[PDB]
């Protein structure tokens, strides 16, 4: 993704990790087509919510601009209004 | 399962996990030999064991159950009174 | 089921409840067609291994000869050598 | 294993890798005595379902006629009808 | 498993889960028919899949595996060069 | 459980819930004899670390004084020094 987008993700990775239920967020990204089943399984393997969230963020960090928007949209639509705002500025 | 059917299952991920009723679905799946009984016990225990977690694992595992897994799965939906969900699926397959 | 069978099951009930891990028995029995999914969901809703086993036994108590054989065969097949030995003399005729 | 069998595996490898849920196959093969625990641990160590399937097939390609049969049987027994069908014509004579 | 042996595995919980090496143990347990292959796969996936989590599930599940489960378990420890843990258990059982 | 002990638990249940890895703590209580396999499974069943910890605390509230000391010792020996101090006063 664009540099500003990636950086934006880095800035808020911690807040994101702590709060998000990864399974719901991945549900959206799967539907959108910006996450694979194998990637989803990789994420789910992680033994804690935080490590699951951390892994997803790691994968997203290596994905394209659409993936960032998918992610943002997932947050917004699942009611993570505050976290969505944090990344709003970085939307490519 | 062909790529188009798999893709369909991913596209409908949100709707499936939001609406799929599983408790009533197992008999149907068995009748059409979509899953073995132990496979069902494993799916039942997926994640937290909520309806949503079971549903999600079901539809993921479904991708591995054969060339006709998707149409057979729609039928089981029909058989258990989940016509609305089956309808959402079919109108995509065709679309 | 015949009284010999039921009685044998009742006599060794506590041992059975202590040891059985239902996930390795209910699958066989469902395959064999002598336990329902609805019964399996009821069992699964018990929070502990022993409670699961207990429920399962109650359900088998009320069942037929073929069922006892299904159960016994599952126990034997899943390495519950000791438990199977307890029920052995209680096995009934089937066709 | 015979070249017929091995080439059958090679031909259908991609289909097999996409669908096989190794946890339902490795058990049978271990029971049958044609897969070792250390091979199973090596398989388990792969992070995704398809990666595990890929590893398992890698291992099986190197095994004997009996092993192929063990594999085929487990596939059939676990409801992978389509996959077994792909492997049917490649079954080697055993014993 | 009798009450005294069950009590023993509980008393020694901390030491077992701290020290038990499981990757090398599976073959022993199978040779002595203590667990079926699929039970082993399940134990391997217990909790986080750590050595400790596997070990913990192993010993809990051990309690259900029969009258000779403990002595057979100790033998598998010895088989796999975990003699210090086996000795720890051994001495306790006689005391 | 004594009164002052039960109350001191209630007092710090939130901080406890937040930090403890229940599985290690239960390992200690199982060894000590103040937790059953059945109870441990009940705890394990809970879908999250916090809920696991919550369940454990719920159970301990219904146990005797030794059960509390077992719990106290579990925390100490697993390096939860601060958490242990909080509970120190309530020791029957
Ligand atoms: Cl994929
Ligand atoms: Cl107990």
């Amino acid at each position: 993704m664009d540099a500003k987008a990636r950086n934006c993700l880095l800035q808020h990775r911690e807040a994101l990790e702590k709060d998000i239920k990864t399974s719901y967020i991945m549900d959206h990204m799967i539907s959108d087509g910006f996450l694979t089943i194998s990637e989803e399984e990789k994420v789910r393997n992680e033994p804690t919510q935080q490590q699951r969230a951390a892994m997803l963020i790691k994968m997203i960090l290596k994905k394209d601009n659409d993936s960032y928007v998918s992610f943002y949209n997932a947050l917004l639509h699942e009611g993570y209004k505050d976290l969505a705002a944090l990344l709003h500025d970085g939307i490519p | 399962m062909d790529e188009a059917d798999r893709r369909l299952l991913r596209r409908c991920r949100l709707r499936l996990v939001e609406e799929l009723q599983v408790d009533q679905l197992w008999d149907a799946l068995l009748s059409r030999e979509l899953f073995r009984p132990h496979m069902i016990e494993d799916i039942q225990r997926a994640g937290s064991g909520s309806r949503r977690d079971q549903a999600r694992q079901l539809i993921i595992d479904l991708e591995t159950r054969g060339s006709q897994a998707l149409p057979l799965f729609i039928s089981c939906l029909e058989d258990t009174g989940q016509d609305m969900l089956a309808s959402f699926l079919r109108t995509n397959r065709q679309a």
